[PDB]
RNA sequence: AGCCAGUGAUGGCCGUGUAGUGGACUGCCAUGGCGUUGACGGGAGCGGGGGAUUAGGGUUCGAUUCCGGAGAGGGAGCCUGAGAAAUAGCUACCACUUCUACGGAGGGCAGCAGGCGCGCAAAUUGCCCAAUGUCGAAAAAAUACGAUGAGGCAGCGAAAAGAAAUAGAGCCGACCGUGUGGUUGUUUUCAAUGGGGGAUACUCAAACCCAUUCAAUAUCGAGUAACAAUUGGAGGACAAGUCUGGUGCCAGCACCCGCGGUAAUUCCAGCUCCAAAAGCGUAUAUUAAUGCUGUUGCUGUUAAAGGGUUCGUAG
RNA sequence: GAUCUGGUUGAUUCUGCCAGUAGUCAUAUGCUUGUUUCAAGGACUUAGCCAUGC
């Protein structure tokens, strides 16, 4: 039947968003990647960079 | 091997001409009955009435509902089953409204484990569900 | 000019005052303030015209 | 309605939209030169694309071709009054090897950087964008300038600038008002 | 020019002209003809099968425009 | 798969009508003309110059600004003109329609702007003859201003196209990795510039937008730059999490393969990250992918496909 | 730029189609939008019906 629809939706609790500084828009955006991936990290002649790596968690 | 004639362009064109009935792509683009049998007149949305609510099981391998409504189209007083997407959602259908619908890919296959279900319902009341969804904008 | 002190205009030079007003045009003489003084607005006067064709003498 | 006014398009999307390989070699080129969007890269891919495209079909035509002698100058002197090929080669099969970082050479944000008058590749651009830069005494106000080889020793400070001879910018200004 | 076809009518007479066209697709030919009525003075008397060269005229008949000259 | 001839079909002879030739038409005569090299009939469709996609060959679109043709609700006749079988000319009939004193009289936006309806679907009931031209008994100036919704100008307008902001240099701690050189926040100066607003004013036919300029004795202004960038995604194709909560084959996602039955890499959310960016998703049609229409250039023993065998005309 | 990838099996090599991918002065709808230049704009369906002014 249709009596549930929407049922997860509504059951979900509710979170709210952070607050946080605004990135750079524009060049300066484009900027920020080059040195956040080219520079500031030291791992050369190895390439085994990864963009997003989370912690330890897996239970 | 074939024809090669120097003088043969008549045999050519002429096998060419009967051979080109064979594919079913280039056939439905010539022959004039698809438009016919299509609900919408060869277009990409069309306008209808909401008839009734109806909920429709998955095909085998899945177990669900779908949540689809029975829709009488306006130009041609046609009737469709259309599929509402996103979670909730049927709550600002109601009943005897007016809503714009699309195709859902694949022009006029089925899509996914929906049987035999091949349109979407994209406005409600002329403010566009997905908007609705997001809360970007209030039911009139 | 673009981002410059440079500016470019065009120059006419009348031998008399009399020739100057037979020859320019009336918005030009406008400019300076001695042109004819103006004119009903054209609505008006097609307004008119087609009025005065319902009627004869 | 009735127009006669003619437009075009500058640039294109490349197929196959994620390739490891094209992502980062293209990231390099923009922060190294500090551009703002893939854009302005995948512009110089075509102008590239149709230098290269007219000189392989005139290579093709044999030698004394009317068309060939009369285009092939025309392409060479382009190409060395421009700055992409020095003077010494001249065979016309030089073309065909110019890469992209050529054509980016001469970009004025890259030039004025190169003759030392800003700290980095982005300040070059802010000074450029901000009306300070003149080549030969004209303000010149856009990054995509492609600087010709007889305008080099031109590029200077401009006069109405700050930084010139000009007046008190606006920081100056408004702390004398204050 | 072309070759004479039939002769049944009177003072006149049909010829048939043969000519190639070429499809560019193909690179190849084929052939095509095309049918024209004309005039012909008792002065001529040709036999189907031959060949005649025909001039432009004024319109004669509904279709009739051109008139027999040298019969070969 | 046959078409054309009473009542013109193909040709001939004197004629008539036209501006003129002609079977355009009257009388008489002959029996012709077209067709598998596709006639006759049916379907879609205004032609072209050209657009999209492009190794090459091709496929597809073209109502639309230039050229040609046709029409003015439906369909026929005709006067005046050198020229019309004219729609802001006339006459009648057919369908809808306005005023009236009930005797009658009118109306034709597929011209300009505007309304109803139809639909997925499309702008102001604006100003001007300054430019470009046409018409005219006209050059402009005066005791004396030709018309012109052709035409041009501005309002609305992410169809589409071209440029391009949303920050640049450093300071002092805290650091991160690597071996002392970019780097990641915390305090803090220091210049520069345009969104924004105003003219001695330029433009303008008059207004607007650009372009100049914040003294030339003499002219306002970013610092949590609140002047705050979005739209889609993160199992594979395909760039990007073995992160943390909720649900429990339900709710939902999923273009395809698939995910969900208590530890969900896929659903609903938070945090990070990825693409491209004043842009970005979805639907339908179409081009390339497609050597899956093959002339260049396919396949036919078994995957779809060699006729049961001979003779034979056009080709 | 003369380019391809996912789905038939316990694995393998094929034929073959579904799905992916890039455009479109190509239309429509959704979300979001500071500056400037150039611009198409009731063909698509109903050569449907039209108040008022020119
Ligand atoms: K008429
Ligand atoms: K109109
Ligand atoms: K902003
Ligand atoms: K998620
Ligand atoms: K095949
Ligand atoms: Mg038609
Ligand atoms: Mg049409
Ligand atoms: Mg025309
Ligand atoms: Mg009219
Ligand atoms: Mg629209
Ligand atoms: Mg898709
Ligand atoms: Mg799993
Ligand atoms: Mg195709
Ligand atoms: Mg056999
Ligand atoms: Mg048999
Ligand atoms: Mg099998
Ligand atoms: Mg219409
Ligand atoms: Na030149
Ligand atoms: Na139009
Ligand atoms: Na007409
Ligand atoms: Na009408
Ligand atoms: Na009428
Ligand atoms: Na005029
Ligand atoms: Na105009
Ligand atoms: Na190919
Ligand atoms: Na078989």
């Amino acid at each position: 039947s249709l009596a549930r629809a929407g049922k997860v939706k509504n059951q979900t609790p509710k979170v709210s968003k952070q607050e946080k500084k605004k990135q750079p828009r524009g060049r300066a955006f484009k900027r920020l990647k080059y040195t956040q991936r080219y520079l500031a990290k030291t791992l050369k002649a190895g390439e085994k960079l990864r963009m997003n790596k989370q912690p330890p968690g897996k239970a | 091997t074939k024809t090669n004639g120097q003088h043969a362009a008549r045999k050519l064109v002429r096998l060419r001409r009967k051979n080109r009935w064979a594919d079913k792509g280039w056939k439905k683009s010539h022959t004039f009955v698809a438009q016919k049998a299509n609900p919408f007149g060869g277009s990409s949305h069309a306008k209808g009435i909401v008839l009734e609510k109806i909920g429709v099981g998955a095909k085998q391998p899945n177990s669900a509902i779908r949540k689809c409504v029975r829709v009488q189209l306006i130009k041609n007083d046609k009737k469709i089953i259309a599929f509402v997407p996103n979670d909730g959602c049927l709550h600002f259908i109601e009943e005897n409204d007016e809503v714009l619908v699309s195709g859902f890919g694949r022009s006029g296959h089925a899509v996914g484990d929906i049987p035999g279900v091949r349109f979407k319902i994209v406005k409600v009341s002329s403010v566009g569900l997905y908007a609705l969804y997001r809360q970007k904008k209030e039911k009139p | 000019k673009f981002g410059g002190g440079k500016t470019t205009g065009f120059g006419l030079i009348y031998d008399d005052l009399a020739a100057m007003k037979r020859i320019e045009p009336n918005y030009r003489k406008a400019r300076l303030g001695m042109g004819k003084k103006k004119l009903p607005a054209r609505k008006s006067v097609k307004e008119r015209r087609n009025r005065n064709k319902k009627i004869r003498g | 309605m009735r127009n006669y006014n003619n437009f075009n398009r500058v640039w294109k999307a490349p197929r196959r939209p994620f390739e490891k390989e094209r992502l980062d070699r293209e990231m390099k080129l923009c922060g190294q030169y500090g551009l703002r969007c893939k854009r302005e890269i995948w512009r110089v891919n075509m102008t590239l694309s149709k230098m290269r495209r007219t000189a392989r079909l005139l290579l093709t035509l044999p030698e004394n071709h009317p068309r060939r002698l009369l285009e092939g100058s025309a392409i060479m002197r382009r190409c060395h009054g421009y700055g992409f090929l020095d003077e010494d080669k001249d065979k016309l099969d030089y073309v065909l090897s110019l890469t992209v970082p050529d054509i980016l050479e001469r970009r004025l944000q890259t030039v004025v950087f190169k003759h030392g008058l800003a700290k980095s590749v982005h300040h070059s651009r802010v000074l450029i964008q901000q009306r300070h830069i003149a080549v030969a005494k004209q303000i010149v106000t856009i990054p995509s300038f492609i600087v010709r080889v007889s305008s080099e020793h031109h590029i200077a400070f401009a006069d109405a600038s700050p930084f010139g001879n000009g007046r008190p910018g606006r920081v100056k200004r408004v702390k004398r008002n204050a | 020019r072309g070759v004479v076809h039939s002769t049944k009518m009177r003072r006149s007479i049909v010829i048939r002209r043969n000519y190639l066209h070429f499809i560019r697709k193909y690179q190849r030919y084929q052939k095509r003809h095309r049918n024209i009525t004309v005039h012909c003075s008792p002065c001529f008397d040709p036999k189907p099968g031959d060949e005649v060269v025909v001039g432009q005229c004024r319109p004669l008949s509904k279709t009739i425009r051109y008139n027999v000259l040298q019969v070969v």
